[PDB]
RNA sequence: ACAGGUGCUGCAUGGCUGUCGUCAGCUCGUGUCGUGAGAUGUUGGGUUAAGUCCCGCAACGAGCGCAACCCUUGUCCUUAGUUACCAGGGAACUCUAAGGAUACUGCCAGUGACAAACUGGAGGAAGGCGGGGACGACGUCAAGUCAUCAUGGCCC
């Protein structure tokens, strides 16, 4: 039962690790129901056929917060952070992937005379 | 005009308000309210005593404030005689009896406002405006410090251009937000025109 | 050992000078000729310039005065802080920063400094400091001294300098002339002989050489040492 | 007596603001050079986001600027567990919000004046200023504001 802790832009993922045959529920509820987009299984699945081992571990997520690829990211580093509790032999191969970093980028934060985080008012 | 208030960017880091008081929304403007025109009462009914700060806490119904002059016994007078017909008018203005307590300056040349008025004060006798400049320099030195900054701008000699005259002597490092610099912008109404004194004291970081 | 003798010069090649283009006019008198296109220092004036000038020094060092060592070329760099430790006077070899003399109410806080430095080096004060905050703090004091060395513990202004290479240390010379104090110099046969009251025709260049001048002047000011403290009882 | 005046003058002013421009500059003390205005420092070789740093150098130092101290985000630890949380009532976890840890060109390989530095590599959440903000030097524009306020003069 290992356990990893999974962060992204504003998603944070709890992922329960676990030995079996591959299954994966995210909030009660298969993967492939949760996450309609393509592209979040992909990067949900991702670091488990990384290493050659897909259905080999049993998941447990629960995400909260965050967008709908957002806590694609985060549960992929949760299950980063959960993968490097079995063996530590892992940890190169996901860092050299890029799966152990986590990704600092954030909303910039609107600034007063700009109408967003950068954009400006054009002048002539 | 480019420079921030050099005293409420250091708010938080190196500095306390002179403030310490909770209100709810709807009763924090009436009591701030209620705190300025302490404020304004105070600074005129007791402007021959030198005063530089005086901070306003009010605990539930009280409140203390706790001003910091350089001559307690003209504020106080013979007994406290001076400082009860005060206790009793600034209730009048406030809420239930409130207690007002003295603090001592041990050095009354380091306090921004106390310097900024004595100068303020010599400007409105006459002094032409270098050498109440430059005393005040030499006194903020020889009293302790690191660092005087002292400004005068307006119609300094009665001319019809104003211009801005400051001498500085020693560090007073504005960007340094750990440098417990005390500041001050006071007047001089001259018969010329109003003339603006602004004194910087750095006293270590 | 207060005369030297014409021997040694001879055989430290005390004699050789420059070559025939880059000779100073006013250098003119000792010089006994020019071979194979190098001007030859007439050692009769030298032997007798040291003989004057070891004896100005002499009587330095029996009237506890202090006299400063300059010399600044790659042949006379070492030499004079060596000799200058046994003497137990001040000396510059790295550089001679502008105003060492004229100046020197302002090098007082970097000597200060510096002092300040060494104090807190000796009980220990690195403990409060962080690993790389040392560092800066001892490079700091390296640099600080290797300008300052020999004339942290001069206090005052010296009233006499010994220059090597009078072409090389001008600055040094002009300085001296601005103050008044006297300079003991060594001058080759293209440096401007003037405003050096002690001069010595000499090879400021040979290694050799200069390890000679200096330590003649070193034993000579030991001496004058050892005479003064036979007044002690 | 007066009060009152958003009446005039921002080209009589204070206070506040824009702006060049978050550009890397702007000066001073002493010393030295010049009859002098002035110069040097502050330039030159590199280097840097930076007058940043090192080395040279009649300069030696200093001050305001740069950087750092501040806020927020990025990982972890500690105290705490309701109205927050839910792995097995629990005190794990997420979260919340106070105090801290870490990051320092610290380590490696090279270039580089035996330098400052630069180029890549490991570890780590983060690598070289990690991302963002606040902070706006001397001064410039007789810049804006007498209608936030105060204020000299003028006027009702």
């Amino acid at each position: 039962r290992n356990y990893g802790t999974g962060r992204r832009k504003t998603s944070t993922a709890r992922v329960f690790l676990a030995k079996g045959t591959g299954s994966i529920v995210v909030n009660g509820k298969p993967l492939d129901e949760y996450f309609s987009r393509e592209t979040s299984r992909m990067v949900v699945r991702q670091p488990l056929e990384l290493l050659d081992s897909p259905t080999a571990y049993d998941l447990y997520i629960t995400v909260k917060g965050g967008g709908i690829s957002g806590q694609a990211g985060a549960i992929r580093h949760g299950i980063t952070r959960a993968l490097i509790e079995l063996d530590d032999t892992n940890k190169p191969a996901l860092k050299a992937a890029g799966f152990v970093t986590r990704d600092s980028r954030q909303v910039e934060r609107k600034k007063l005379g700009l109408r967003k985080a950068r954009k400006r008012p054009q002048f002539s | 005009g480019q420079k921030v208030h050099p005293i409420g960017i250091r708010l938080g880091v190196v500095k306390k308000h002179n403030a310490n008081w909770y209100a709810s929304p709807k009763q924090y403007s009436e009591y701030l309210i209620n705190d300025i025109q302490v404020r304004e009462y105070l600074r005129k009914k007791l402007d021959s005593a030198m005063i530089s700060n005086i901070m306003i806490e009010r605990p539930t119904g009280a409140a203390k404030i706790t001003i910091a002059t350089a001559r307690p016994g003209i504020v106080i007078g013979k007994k406290g005689e001076d400082i009860e017909r005060l206790q009793k008018e600034l209730t009048k203005m406030m809420g239930v009896p409130a207690q007002v307590n003295i603090e001592e300056i041990t050095s009354p040349d380091l306090d921004a406002r106390l310097v900024a008025d004595g100068i303020g004060s010599q400007l409105e006798r006459r002094v032409m405006f270098r050498r109440a400049m430059k005393r005040a320099v030499q006194n903020s030195m020889r009293s302790g410090a690191k660092g005087i900054k002292v400004e005068l701008s307006g119609r300094l000699g009665g001319a019809e251009i104003a211009r801005t005259e400051w001498y500085r002597e020693g560090r007073v490092p504005l960007h340094t937000l750990r440098a417990d610099i005390d500041y001050a912008s006071v007047r001089a109404e001259t018969t010329y025109g109003t003339i603006g004194v602004k004194v910087w004291i750095f006293r270590g970081e | 050992p207060t005369k030297i003798e014409m021997r040694d010069l001879l055989q430290a090649g005390a004699h050789f000078g420059h070559q025939t283009r880059f000779w100073n006019p006013k250098m003119g008198p000792y010089i006994f000729g020019a071979r194979n296109k190098i001007h030859i220092i007439n050692l009769e004036h030298t032997v007798k310039a040291f003989n004057e000038a070891l004896n100005y020094v002499n009587g330095l060092a029996s009237k506890k005065n202090k006299v400063l060592f300059v010399g600044t070329k790659r042949a006379a760099s070492g030499i004079i802080a060596e000799q200058a430790t046994r003497a137990g006077m001040p000396y510059v070899d790295h550089r001679w920063l502008g105003g060492m003399l004229t100046n020197w109410k302002t090098l007082r806080q970097s000597i200060n400094r510096l002092k300040e430095l060494e104090k807190q080096a000796e009980d220990g004060t690195f403990a409060k400091l962080t690993k790389r905050e040392a560092l800066e703090r001892t490079r700091d004091m390296q640099k600080l001294e290797r300008s300052l060395g020999g004339i942290k513990d001069m206090g005052g202004l010296p009233d006499a300098i010994f220059v090597v290479d009078v072409d090389h240390e001008a600055i040094a010379i002009k300085e001296a002339k601005n103050l008044g104090i006297p300079v003991i110099g060594i001058v080759d046969t293209n440096s401007n002989p003037d405003n050096v009251d002690y001069i010595i025709p000499a090879n400021d260049d040979a290694i050799r050489a200069v390890s000679l001048y200096v330590t003649a002047m070193a034993d000579a000011i030991i001496a004058g040492k050892e005479y003064a403290q036979t007044q002690a009882s």
